[PDB]
């Protein structure tokens, strides 16, 4: 899982080095920013729920068709408006993941592998999902360097889906 | 690989779980404690090369069998693959140290090296008494109170000692 | 070249990626450990006749037969003697290098790279430059974290003659 | 590749030197400013698909020609050739931005790009206008003075647009 | 481009082979099918236009959004109109260039390669375009091994879509 | 990889003799039949996006653990690895149905994928499911009735419904 | 073994892809040559006691020494008269398989795959087998497309003689 | 590779344009008269080697200095590739015959041959010589009035003479 | 790979030892009998086309099973394996005989020759029978009287049966 | 060109190594065995006309089918009995260069590379040539080791052949 | 590559010729002076080492620019390189003394050498130098009179002096 | 292990060929020079223990700061001194073992593979094995071509050294 601490371990290892200085100053940097993204993991946890439930309504709003299109695919349903809630909990988990791991990895591996095919084959708009991620950067409520550590992964989501 | 932030963070995902206060707090205290194990890496490697030379000549020493000639580290092709199968373990020792996970070390390392000694003929306990004499020197080295700001590693240095205690009971 | 930001670019490049958050972090890290090494760079570079000029005598003193044995390899003659001096402010004035760029690649490309060949052909003994290299990181006199700079790129040295 | 601190120590190699004070302070000035450095590469590479996507679409509706049947936008695989080459020159810029000098552009882009062009046919002038285009994006992103600590980032800006109008005039 | 006789031949001379009578019944296969497949392209094409028309509007109908939604990616102004009735026209022609050609070789390159990058890149949905080819197939007004020859590069379309 | 035809080729060269008249018929009865054997896979495949995942989505319906976070489907990249084994056993399916022959399926599809889905942790049985789910579709659009002349399938739809069968038993 | 069919589903099985029209076109260009391919294949069968011995009798009456000269890769004895009376067989029997098959693969497989290497350490003449077959040609006693089918395999088998 | 129907797609999608009525009859001739093709190709392949055999005589015994030691020809290493490659133009243009179109036989047999046998030494005259030979000879076999439903194929005995025509042009 | 003095020398230096006279002089023997072990090669090659040939036909004369369709040297593709596994035996043995030491011919050859035959349903008893048959014709050869200057072979004739022994042993 | 020198050089090139001792033992025995070897060059050029001549007759009389078949491949015209007495005059020819240079090297890149295809396109039998050089191992009328090295490369040329 | 045997066999054949009593001749005289030719390899590659080593500390003795920081051998780098090359030229020049003919050091050494050395920076007229010394010190050691049967090589160290003379012209 | 037996098998190996009489006439050079190479190996043998011993004090006269300076890696200890002449008994040991394998292969499997590691890692000077080689070349006793072989395995070992 890609981290800044096992991308400095993979550099050395792939040269059949040991760590040297070059490394270790690559995870000082990722453990004095760790202050700042805790603090944006913390809070985006605190207030996943309204995050996720104002996020959902975002969408809902900026494409209104998706509340009363027939099929499986649309949150139309019951069934569709809770797989949709699912999907947008999981972005925003992600991103917490993201925070405390230092690093795009998690999201890399669970989410944005497989993205494409899963919302080609299923007919899931990414400008959906684009539209839910736009909604938590406005309103998780952070600010300063906490503020800039949640939008740099919530804005990489946004490029990964467009 | 995983360090030990994605390890929580995979613990997580397969319970489909954010994070709590508790795991939160856990992983902030690492942080917190991070300058003293990028001294303990530092140290240790900055050090590799008499570790290394060091434990190799006790090893000797103890063992003389090994270099007389039939045995497993006589000739020089011998002797070198020896040498370095010792600064492999301890580099894998010392990356699982900075990412305070043994995966790294398990995975590029441990895993099937008994088997390879096996087929070799190379006795793994001595590699293991080679490994137990490079985890002392490395321990006294990264632990050294002389040149550092004051304070208490016996947490990391007993998780250090762990790594290679791990790395020895795979080979032997 | 080896440096930080080098190794953080070579990794998005090799991965076809732009940099991500995980990569400026360890640019941060390199930024913020610079004021350090950069200490270090200056005071190694404002003593640096003295070092050498000590370095130099440690290793005689160590080697005595180096200032007697016959030989263009030996400092037994007034050129062996400028040669020595050369090639231990070489060494020194790659440390500083190191500390500049932030990592190794300065001296791995235009020292370590062929020093064995160098060595063995020119039957020049590593322990005659693993000698002055810990005189120089016993006399530089540093304290605190630019010490600590300035010893990983020293001993980075004598672990590549040793 | 070389970043703005290995450039300076190649320059010394050559001549055998220590560097000059004035050289430190240089360094250390350039370590000072690092903050908005990240800033900008940040803010450039967080909106890498609306940059690129905006400036695409500005390019087809002011020269038609490119997409147009027989064109050399047209088709499908032309097309995201010609958005791919648009994502890759400003993937290779925002690295000039990080290392604070052009040489990786030069070096893994920009060098044969012309003669690359000229063989398949694409005209390297239109793709000018294009990475004009994301110059000023880029540039008006990257500077923005809303949401971010107030100062003065002018020759960062300038030093940006340099390595834009290199790549233009690379492929022109 | 591939059609059953470039793909005979390609076979062949990956085997270093002259033609064989293997690869000639192949070719056969295609002058025989060929009636079909001419009879096909002839009636789309002399058709087109009021195929394009109503293939629009059907995708207008079963996406009324498109028709009203701000943004350049949609059909809500005349600009938008023009592209989405040249994109359908786009896939019509290429239908009638794989029943001339007796495979997809056409389609494959001028369309679906990148098709996936463009549809992504341009906030285009697949879901339009696989309306608008279902009204094709529904109303071509073909029938026999025509239709067949038509509905096979159409449900290719489809499939490339989806 | 054989065909029908070349599968008894095959086996009179074994035995080193010339076809019978009854083989020779058997054969000719197969050429006579060939048009259905076309309409089965051209139907087949041009509908193969929705078979696949209409299974998919039946699938995940009844077996719902699959997709819940630590199940076998969970994760964007074990999904798509999911729907693309659906798509390549279809495809294999579809393969044998032109040949006439099970052949190409079990060497280049079925062999060995029992093993790989118990290294993986992947539920065989639940492979098993989606490919029945598959088979259903499959044979119900072949044997539409609707749009075509109008004959007796029932022999053909029986052996499409052997080579699913057979895939299923190779992976539960 | 190659076949149209097995050809049309490599070509496939290679790019990855499900079966198009484009392979499907070269199947039924198969089956329908199947109709004069079987027609040759039962014809050659039905005689081919009579066209093996009259095929024999060729190859000695254009190569007389082959009856007197000794050796044992001659037909000068009872054995070696009834090596080549097999071998014929052989060719022949081949023939039928490519006719049945409708392609090269049953004769690549099982007779041409080594045939240089056997009549060369065998010392069999090539030239033998093509008379063998140019009788068989002349006299299948076969009009129209089943006497192209047939020819294009005897000839096939004379090109690899050759 | 283009065959002839490609060729039009390809000038046509170019242009944005649906074929013309005119087009569709020229390429309906053109399937029309795939008969009298298929015989060609059949009857060139199928007397390849003799083809081939009595060129290469004619050729030698024309220029014996080719043959001679010291000559092109002479080792049975340059007579087996001169003879593979006579082999190749003429497999190159069968390729062309059944595609109705030159450009696999441009495009991946004589683009460049004039400069590979420059480089060699090799006569390219002599080779256009050997491949006028083929062309007379498979001229005379695909077109020979006998055992064939009778008919007229000038237009297509013309077009192939074009293809040898055009080999011979690009090697001499 | 080992000759006969490398043979010596790896024995000598897992004891870390000199050689003796003793040893001294039995390699001196072997250099002194080397003239005869140069013929035996030389004898051998020059007939190897024969050698192989011979055999084969003598073992489908006496196992006609093997040559009947369906049998394991049917099909000339089988045939020509069958051929060119007697040759890669006979050379094999006849490096040995050049060595004076099999360590090439079970290394390169033998070494798991029985399971690849197992695996193929390759009769290794009649593949023995071959490489007997080999060996009785390459010793008449070797040790023909005639042509050469007369003297005693017959230790040289036992150790080359040796290994056609060892091979026959390997595949049985 | 495959002699015991140049195998010794590209030996030691291959490895990248300097010649060693191991390598110019090989020469040494080069050199002494060229006096036997230059020995059976010189004999057999001196009496080359008589071995070629006596050769094309006994090929004539082994085979005296190839006095009186028509057809350009035999010699039952002037022309082909030019062309035997050539290519036997090649195979002798041979013979020397490769006692001259001490190895196989001239028979292998000016005769055997290529020579089962010439044998095949032309329809030349391989056991014509054998039987000529049987007739020169047989009537060169050399002894000791001269004659082992004449026969050791007539009979490579024969298993060439066979 | 050739050796002097095969050079004379290649002029031969290119004629059809057999070879003369003259050529004979001066082969037979190559072979008798071999024992020189042997003596003239082994004692320069006996001293290969201190060759190059002693020609190039007088290249940089007599040329210091090249060993003052920036020039082409400063860096250790560019020293082992430079070192290299120098064992590279003396190790071909060898093999063509064994050989008695300059091809191989043509085709796989200077070949190209001086287009490398000019793409480089590399100044060749200092490599003609340091070639040219080891000129002087490889014939000075292979013609001690020293410790060797007395006899004349002066012919031979004429053909000595040519190879080197060509590699330094080849570079300079 | 290399010597000019298994050097001229593994040649024809690679190249999937029977032995010619090229590399029989290189195992005939081995056997030939054999008889010096014998007598040398022979010779050192006998006389191994006082080389031995006289070669490890000429080591200690060149180099007197090897019996004085403080150190595992020096002979300034009994047990220093064993090692030392263990390490020069191995090198004579090899230099036997090449003469009677007839090349390089002994010294290269058992002493130079690895040899540049270990005598950094040790810190054991390459010149104290150079001036004891010097010390067995110049007092080995040996005279004609036996003294050309044994020097040429000495020198060997020393190039390996510089
Ligand atoms: C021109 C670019 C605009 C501008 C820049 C500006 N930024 C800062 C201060 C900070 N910027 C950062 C950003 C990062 N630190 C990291 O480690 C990373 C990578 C993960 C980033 C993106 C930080 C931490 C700071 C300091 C804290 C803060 O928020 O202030 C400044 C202040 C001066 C300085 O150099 O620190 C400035 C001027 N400001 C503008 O008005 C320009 C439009």
């Amino acid at each position: 899982m890609k981290t800044p601490i096992t991308e400095a371990i993979a550099a050395a290892d792939t040269q059949g080095r040991f760590l040297s200085n070059t490394e270790l100053q690559a995870v000082d940097g990722r453990f004095k920013r760790a202050v700042a993204s805790m603090e944006a993991a913390r809070a985006l946890t605190n207030n996943a729920q309204s995050l996720i439930d104002g996020a959902a309504q975002a969408v809902y709003q900026k494409f209104p068709y998706t509340t009363t299109m027939q099929g499986s695919q649309y949150a139309s349903t019951p069934e569709g408006k809770a797989k949709c809630a699912r999907d947008i909990g999981y972005y925003l988990r992600m991103v917490t993941y993201c925070l405390v791991a230092g690093g795009t990895g998690p999201m890399d591996e669970y989410l944005i592998a497989g993205l494409s095919e899963i919302n080609s084959t299923f007919d899931l708009s990414p400008s959906w999902y684009i539209e839910a991620l736009k909604y938590i950067k406005a309103n998780h409520g952070l600010t300063g360097q906490a503020a800039v550590e949640a939008n740099a992964y919530i804005d990489y989501a946004i490029n990964a889906l467009s | 690989m995983l360090d030990a932030f994605a390890k929580v963070v995979a613990q997580a995902d397969a319970r489909g779980e954010f994070l709590t206060n508790a795991q939160f707090d856990a992983l902030s205290n690492l942080v917190k404690e991070g300058n003293k194990r990028l001294d303990a890496v530092n140290r240790i490697t900055s050090n590799a090369s008499t570790i290394v030379a060091n434990a190799a000549r006790a090893l000797f020493a103890e063992q003389p069998q090994l270099i007389q000639p039939g045995g497993n580290a006589y000739t020089n092709r011998r002797m070198a693959a020896c040498l370095r199968d010792m600064e492999i373990i301890l580099r894998y020792v010392t990356y699982a140290i900075l990412a305070g996970d043994s995966s790294v070390l398990d995975d590029r390392c441990l895993n099937g090296l008994r088997e390879t000694y096996q087929a070799l003929g190379t006795p793994g306990s001595s590699v293991a008494v080679a490994i137990q004499k490079m985890k002392d020197a490395a321990i006294a080295i990264a632990n050294d109170p002389n040149g550092i700001t004051p304070g208490d590693c016996s947490a990391l240095m007993s998780e250090i000692a762990g790594y290679f205690d791990r790395a020895a009971a795979a080979v032997a």
